[PDB]
RNA sequence: GUCGACGUACUUCAUAGGAUCAUUUCUAUAGGAAUCGUCACUCUUUGACUCUUCAAAAGAGCCACUGAAUCCAACUUGGUUGAUGAGU
RNA sequence: UGACGGAGCCAGCGAGUCUAACCUUGGCCGAGAGGUCUUGGUAAAAACUCCGUCGGGGAACGAGGAAUUCCUAGUAAGCGCAAGUCAUCAGCUUGCGUUGAUUACGUCCCUGCCCUUUGUACACAC
RNA sequence: CAUUGGUGAGCAGCGAAGGAUUUGGUGGAUUACUAGCUAAUAGCAAUCUAUUUCAAAGAAUUCAAACUUGGGGGAAUGCCUUGUUGA
């Protein structure tokens, strides 16, 4: 279904041709072409989002499709599917030509990157295999399955370290820069790697709470008796109250209705996982939310190109005789939050403009990621909109050019 | 059956959950509609269960092995596996039902038959 | 999906099997409909019965396109591939692409070293619904197969006294519009097969004003195929030829596809019989 | 047998495949003695029987 | 028992089996050693999962492989997929992970085909 | 819902549906969710929606679709001719 | 090419007689055979528990301290004046 | 755009107590049918790599004109092996492997071939 | 020639008043440490009873009451609800 964001509707439904069971959506970016792609069928759908009818039935894959995704730049569509292979389809423009890549095993999320040219596949066995889509060539993969924290369920009779019930990523997502990929799947961790390096930057832990079943990695032997565990006895009947002690549970309903339709306690999992657009962060839709994680310059010492002459009480003094530039670029090169601030407003607006051309190539990204965050919540909104004009106004072409490092910033 | 019989609204909704429930597995055909009270049984739904299904399939050698082996932890539905010897599996995830990999029994098979690969690490 | 493809198979080979085990229940259900409506008392079976009498409820609320075609009769235009047999000649070459024409939404296919195997899963996979495979002899074509995919029947025909549109005339060329279609002279019930076979290979459900008709018509076990063109004038209509003409035979109906060779027969024809001859579907 | 050969089902195992044993070309090896003990012999034995 | 590991390689018709085992650094092929396998143009085309991965990992395990089927080029092609993937498997099993690494990313890099098959599945256009 | 749940949803789905059903016109603000901000303003209904043009209400005028509307009078009887044409094509259809 | 009338040719239907079992006594009949506060002993049938086979599969996981078993090293004793093996 | 030797080296389909010639010169035995032996005449993996050697044809011909047809990846083209399946096929037909490319993969300008000229479906835009 | 199949007899090499498999039992950890019991603002812990009872306070659904049942036909007698005769 299309939704409006303005006037709050359906303005359009797509439908099957036998109504299958959906499992992933994708769709172009002059938004007039949505494909999708089901657990079912194994034919990518595709329709045309104006008359909306379906132009084709995409169809090639022999195994579910698993995800989709629209190259930006170029306009392809890239899929995957249970198959082993990835697909990359070029759909506009008299060709219908097609062309297939095996992976080793058995794929289950991509990822294309922001530029169009390379997409990053999670597979079964546990890489991320990271190919080049004009040739058809695998420019690096990095092996994961060891740095995963899958637990041990409370139901389970076999080791966390045999249980491959989660060695693997079924989600992905590149950075807005090309260069990280957030990954997170069926376990316990979010793991996000560094895809020129090819090593792994931190393994986050989604959660610590034992009401949930994958989330020790070894459990209790005071529980564990001869009845079997002990954490999984009924005590419904211990309840006070009739809708305590009531237990509907169709039985054997892995994951689908509500959450007492069911015998079993929640398994930690991420669901889907994503970068954020505009500022350093990253979201993981999980069992208990949305987990929303974020970052502090203010906050770690993360200094660039010091040299021994440069301190915060150097700054001030370079504020105090107006060598304004100056100021500021000791500020951005002791990179401390505070002080870019303050020497942000002390700088006079007829001197901004001069200051605005004659800053270096290397802190232009900076100052445009500290504007962005004084900027949203700040009152001054002259003093930033006339930095502003002027930073664009005398370095507009330089960031025309470097359009994927400024995608953030900007 | 209460409800008159040239009548569109009891066609629809016969035809409807027959369909239904033969897709689902738990009745065979879908031609005869006295099935509906006749042959739907807690012995059908059994067995579309789990253990039944590999059984059948001949992942086993008795249900107690497939139970067994279920429960050791060596069966998947697709990229998930279970432990679930409860699990209802539906025609369509018949297809999809299969050993886990690098198990010990899906090594078994393939150093039987002659065709480890250890490159699969199978 | 190859365990996909297997699995209906096997089910709907069984569930025809119930089929022909319950026809005998769909007539001991109508001798009921029957009787309830105008008073005729019932025989003894049914009189005595009553695991049938119980459930005539349900079975009173019960209750044309072939079976593997009736899944996607009108939904679903097709899709063919018509392909030589091996190592062709040039003849059969442009046999094989004005036939391409006749039919349309047909992609025609040179095969050198696809093994059928290979043949038929690619065209499963790809999904294209069904193949058209070209035997010649010495130039003159002499055979031709048409097999439907998800599992479904092949017909072999034999095709013999062939002329060429290429080679007779450069009048022109063809219309490639969906066309009409006659078909003349089929009655019995595997006439209504070939029927089925042929029709669900054309295309979309044609316009009134499509001026390209194409005949096929059985006469006596020879069935006959023409192209046409025509006009509407005031006193009548002016009906100009194309297209290659050739007396099509049906000799075999097997059930599975084309690389299978140990499929079920439906239909296969007996000329070593001692009433052959006499006979027509035999 | 061509049709069991096409309904295989490659994933089937049955619990007696620990005893039995293949070849290189596919087609499996039954030995000419009877038993999983009925191959050879141990030096005990052989001693005795010299 | 013996540290063995046995992988599969593929080209048209072919098909090439190796047995690697931890042993003194031996590389045959049909029974004979690897330095006439066959086409003697195409032994560079064999050579090359040992000249790009450097001779010592091969100084210290016993390659063993047997192929049939298919003609010249293929049983080339066959041999030297086996053998790479004999010993990325090997080294996954028997020594690290790390070592498993740096050997494919050099074989992938040069040649992905030394490690997956390449199957030109038809296409109907 | 019971065999949706017990079957763990992996279903084949119904058959179809298209059916009619009515809105309002309302403002945006009071259609969205309680909490102590907004995000959206323009009202629920388009402009399209609250007055189309379509044929005008006496006899003596043609209205086309882009709205201009023209007396029967005033038009040369060529043009008289050419939109008599142009209706007959567009019902002939319709 | 179709239904009516007639002609012929097939298909399908009754169950009587006698008994026993069914009511927590009695199935309707006197033509019929059974009401007892235990003690041992034999042979037989199913089941638990402990081990195990076809024939495997998974370990509520770690350190410590303490017992026990088996095989080799070693030493001690008996042993070509005959050790172990071995169907009266 | 190769001959002639040796020497290395690799396939995939085929497995019904059924699979397959014609004349001839004479000997022996038998009553004959024929049997046995003798004698002559006519019919029925290759490529590839390696090593040495060589350097017009018995009158028509030295790679085929104008014209037209066909062709986009295990594709064009080479190379052999096997079967013979109720129609067709031996003046041959279908399978099976083996070495395996050059050139487009764009455009509606040409020759054609269809199509719509009523947004209508529901936002936003156009 | 292989054996990537057993069962053994032997070396090189490793090698400090020995070595190698298997198994019973107890202790500590496995969640992030504020001490024991009782009638509890306190006493006890060698003991709660020969003050351990008093006084006060404390009594709706005048009966809401199986939210608790596999499906289909039923119910003599039960049970239940509504009416009714005689006290």
């Amino acid at each position: 279904r299309a939704w409006d964001l303005i006037r709050y509707r359906n303005f359009r439904t797509f439908t099957g041709t036998e109504r299958i069971q959906f499992n992933c959506l994708a769709v172009d970016p002059s938004g007039e072409v949505v494909c999708a792609g089901s657990l079912d069928n194994f034919d990518i759908h595709v329709w045309s989002v104006q008359t909306g009818q379906l132009l084709d039935a995409l169809s090639g894959h022999e195994g579910p499709v698993s995800c989709l995704s629209f190259s930006q730049e170029n306009s392809v569509l890239a899929s995957a599917s249970w198959d082993k292979t990835i697909r990359i389809w070029s759909i506009f423009g008299r060709s219908q030509q097609v062309e297939p890549i095996e992976v080793y095993s058995d794929v289950l999320a991509l990822s294309m990157r922001p530029d169009g040219k390379e997409v990053a596949v999670s597979t079964l066995k546990g890489q991320i295999s990271i190919f080049n889509i004009e040739d058809a060539k695998q420019v690096g993969n990095i092996d994961c399955r060891k740095d995963i924290i899958s637990g041990r369920f409370n139901q389970d009779r076999f080791t966390a370290k045999n249980s491959e019930r989660s060695k693997f990523f079924t989600t992905i997502h590149y950075s807005f820069d090309g260069m990280a990929i957030v990954a997170g799947g069926n376990n316990n961790s979010i793991c996000l790697y560094d895809v020129p390096n090819e090593v792994l930057l931190k393994r986050f832990i989604v959660s610590r709470n034992m009401a949930l079943n994958g989330t020790l990695e070894f459990l209790n032997s005071k529980k564990m008796t001869e009845a079997g565990s002990l954490d999984l006895i009924d005590d419904a009947g211990e309840n006070s109250d009739l809708e305590d002690r009531i237990d509907n549970s169709l039985p054997g309903s892995q994951r689908g209705g509500d959450l007492s339709t069911r015998k079993m306690r929640p398994e930690v999992r991420v669901t889907s996982v994503q970068f954020s657009p505009t500022a350093n962060a990253f979201a993981a839709a999980s069992t208990e939310g949305l987990l929303i994680y974020s970052t502090n310059d203010t906050i770690l010492f993360d200094p660039f190109d010091l040299d021994v002459d440069v301190t915060p009480h150097s700054t001030v003094e370079a504020l105090r005789e107006k060598q304004f530039l100056n100021a500021l670029v000791m500020a951005f090169r002791l990179n401390e939050e505070y002080l870019i601030n303050k020497v942000y407003e002390a700088i006079p607006i007829k001197e901004i403009p001069l200051v605005a051309s004659n800053i270096p190539a290397i802190y232009l990204p900076r100052i445009l990621k500290f504007i962005g965050d004084f900027a949203i919540e700040s009152q001054h909104i002259e003093f930033n909109l006339i930095w502003i004009k002027a930073l664009l106004s005398a370095s507009g072409g330089y960031i025309n050019e470097h359009k994927y490092l400024f995608s953030t910033a900007m | 059956s209460l409800l008159p019989p040239t009548d569109p609204f009891r066609r629809k909704h016969e035809q409807l959950l027959l369909d239904k429930l033969y897709a689902m597995g738990v009745l065979t055909t879908k031609s005869k509609i006295s099935d509906l009270e006749n042959k739907v049984t807690v012995s059908a739904i059994c067995r579309r269960r789990l253990p039944v299904i590999m059984h059948r399939l001949k992942m086993a050698e008795t249900i107690q092995d497939a139970v067994k082996f279920i429960e050791q932890g060596h069966v998947r539905v697709g990229p998930n596996l279970i432990n679930d010897p409860a699990y209802l599996v539906t025609r369509n995830m018949e297809d999809y039902v299969t050993w886990v990999d690098n198990s010990k029994i899906k090594k078994t098979l393939l150093r039987y038959r002659n065709q480890i690969d250890d490159f699969d690490f199978s | 999906m190859l365990r996909r493809q297997a699995r209906e198979r096997r089910e709907y080979l069984y569930r025809k099997a119930q089929e022909l085990q319950d026809s005998q229940l769909q007539q001991k259900r109508q001798i009921i409909k029957q009787a309830l409506a105008q008073g005729k008392p019932l025989p003894k079976e049914l009189a005595e019965d009553e695991s049938l009498q119980k459930d005539f409820r349900y079975d009173q609320s019960l209750k044309q396109v072939d079976d593997e075609y009736a899944a996607t009769s009108g939904i679903m235009d097709p899709r063919i591939i018509v392909t030589t047999s091996r190592d062709p000649s040039t003849r059969l070459s442009q046999f094989a692409k004005e036939i391409k024409l006749l039919f349309p939404n047909a992609v025609r296919l040179n095969r050198g070293n696809y093994v059928m195997p290979n043949l038929v899963d690619a065209c499963k996979k790809s999904g294209t619904t069904d193949l058209v495979v070209l035997h010649e002899h010495r130039g003159v074509p002499t055979s031709l197969t048409i097999s439907h995919f998800p599992h479904g029947p092949t017909a072999q025909f034999s095709l013999h006294n062939v002329v060429m549109r290429h080679d007779i005339i450069n009048a022109g060329n063809q219309s490639e519009v969906n066309p009409h279609l006659i078909f003349d002279n089929f009655t019995t019930a595997l006439g209504k097969r070939v029927v089925c076979i042929l029709k669900h290979l054309f295309n979309a459900g044609p316009k009134k004003d499509s001026e390209r008709v194409i005949t096929f018509a059985n006469r006596g076990d020879f069935i006959s195929v023409r192209q046409h063109v025509y006009v509407r004038t005031r006193e009548g209509v002016e009906i100009a030829e194309v297209g290659p003409r050739f007396e099509m035979r049906l000799f075999e109906l097997r059930l599975g596809t084309l690389e299978n060779k140990d499929a079920d027969v439906e239909w296969q024809l007996r000329r070593f019989i001692r009433t052959a001859n006499k006979k027509d579907y035999l | 047998l061509r049709e069991k050969a096409k309904e295989r089902n490659p994933d089937e195992y049955y619990h007696a495949m620990h005893s039995r044993k293949t070849d290189a070309k596919g087609l499996l090896i039954s030995s000419r003695h009877g038993d999983e003990e009925d191959e050879s012999l141990s030096m005990d034995q052989v001693k005795l029987l010299k | 028992a013996v540290p063995s590991v046995q992988t599969f390689g593929k080209k048209k018709s072919a098909t090439a089996v190796a047995h690697v085992k931890a042993g003194k650094g031996l590389i045959k092929v049909n029974g004979s050693p690897i330095t006439l396998v066959e086409p003697e143009i195409l032994r560079f085309k064999v050579y090359e999962p040992l000249l790009l991965v450097g001779l010592d990992k091969f100084s210290n395990i016993d390659i063993r492989v047997r192929v049939t089927g298919g003609g010249h080029v293929s049983q080339v092609y066959a041999i030297r997929q086996a053998i790479a993937k004999g010993l990325v498997a090997y080294h996954q099993k028997y020594v690290d992970e790390q070592s498993k690494n740096e050997l494919k990313k050099a074989f992938t890099s040069y040649d992905r085909t030394l490690l997956i098959a390449d199957s030109r599945r038809p296409e109907p256009k | 819902y019971k065999l949706d749940v017990l079957s763990s949803v992996h279903f084949v789905p119904k058959p179809a549906s298209t059916s009619l059903e009515i809105r309002v016109e309302t403002p945006t603000i009071s259609m969205e969710d309680a909490q102590p901000l907004y995000m959206s303003n323009a009202s629920s209904l388009a402009p399209q929606e609250i007055y189309n043009v379509g044929k005008a209400e006496k006899d003596g005028e043609i209205r086309l679709k882009n709205g201009v509307a023209m007396s029967k009078e005033e038009l040369t009887r060529e043009d008289k001719n050419r939109l008599r044409r142009a209706l007959k094509r567009k019902r002939s259809k319709a």
